[PDB]
């Protein structure tokens, strides 16, 4: 916790610039997308549903 | 889904706990019923034996 | 519960009679 | 009163994403409502009621031969003693509602006042004888905020597609109005506040102060 006016105003600018500098295609953020979709959590979770759905049939 | 299975085994245990509590209201109420029957019988015999005596 | 309250009232009303019955001890 | 914590407990799980592009969000809403109904049934059975000792080592107490006339028993837990004494005070209709003491109560209490509060009555009665769920609730509330972040970035870029003229001028005004806020506290840093470089509005201020 312990947020202040400076810590908040400098967070709004960081969020606005992360988006603006991405519209101009100046930012490469592949080491952040390789934490959601690209990791095996997209496949291994499906490999857990593929067995929980079958365990739920008996 | 995982948190759901976690909160679901709690119900699986609670069902056995509830039916066990239910099985404790059938072995215990009938005991009081039998005690009441024995009490009425022996109180009939006791009141009869009392009336046989002078005091009543 | 409907049986326990019956037993409790017919057990607390039986000592009130046993006491006054023992009070009759002059015969 | 609930104790305040230092980490977010829940998240709103936003609903401004188009429900024809992202699917199974309604599945998530149904699962969350079902878990919200799967614990309202547990908390209820945590406050469960049980009637197991109306009449039925320090749990067993030997009653005096005096109190044995208001109970019908000579031994039993203290709960049975206080309960059966209250039942005797209740059956004989002794409470003043128009406790008025009976005749046998005179002996059992050794008191001739014939009128005593119930508090004193039970006083004489005494005188005669779990961790993993926190981690799960922090892991889930650590994903509904990542979802609440990606949804905000989608909301921004989608509101940038529509009306880009309106969003860009807002971004340029937020920038020209936030870079000024962050550059307002760089004047007091203890190595530029004793070198006499900033003392040559820190001059009208001393006018207001001296007048104050």
């Amino acid at each position: 916790n312990n947020v202040t006016l400076k810590n908040l105003t400098a967070f709004q600018l960081l969020s606005q610039r992360e988006n603006i500098c991405e519209l101009l295609n100046l930012v490469e953020s592949t080491e952040r997308h390789n934490s959601i979709i690209n990791p095996e959590r997209q496949r291994m979770s499906l490999e857990e549903m593929k067995k929980m759905l079958d365990a739920l049939k008996n | 889904m995982e948190k759901l299975e976690s909160k679901f085994t709690k119900l699986c245990d609670l069902e056995t706990q509830l039916e066990m509590e239910k099985l404790k209201y059938v072995k215990e109420s009938e005991k009081m019923l039998n005690d009441r029957l024995s009490l009425s019988k022996q109180i009939l015999d006791l009141n009869k034996s009392l009336e046989e005596l002078n005091v009543s | 519960v409907k049986e326990s309250e019956k037993m409790l009232n017919d057990r607390l009303s039986l000592s009130k009679q046993i006491l006054d019955l023992n009070k009759s001890l002059e015969e | 009163n609930p104790v305040p914590v230092t980490y977010p407990t829940d998240a709103y799980i936003p609903t401004y994403l188009p429900d024809d592009k992202v699917s199974n969000l309604a599945d998530l809403k149904k699962l969350i409502e079902m878990d919200s109904r799967l614990d309202l049934y547990l908390t209820r059975r945590r406050l469960d009621t049980s009637i197991n000792l109306p009449t039925n080592d320090g749990g067993k107490v030997q009653y005096s031969p005096n109190l044995a006339t208001l109970i019908g028993m000579q031994t039993g837990s203290v709960n049975d003693a206080v309960y059966s004494i209250y039942k005797y005070i209740l059956i004989n209709n002794l409470f003043v509602t128009e406790v008025k003491l009976d005749s046998l109560l005179q002996k059992v209490l050794d008191t001739n006042a014939a009128h005593l509060p119930l508090m004193n009555v039970v006083q004489t009665v005494n005188k005669l004888v779990d961790a993993e769920d926190t981690a799960k609730l922090r892991e889930i509330t650590k994903l509904a905020l990542q979802l609440n972040s990606s949804a905000q970035k989608y909301q921004f870029f989608h509101e940038l597609s529509l009306h880009p003229r309106e969003t860009l001028t807002h971004y340029l005004w937020s920038s020209k109005q936030n870079e000024l806020v962050l550059q307002g506290d760089q004047y007091f840093n203890e190595d530029a506040a004793r070198t006499s470089d900033i003392y040559s509005s820190l001059m009208g201020n001393i006018s207001l102060l001296y007048s104050q």
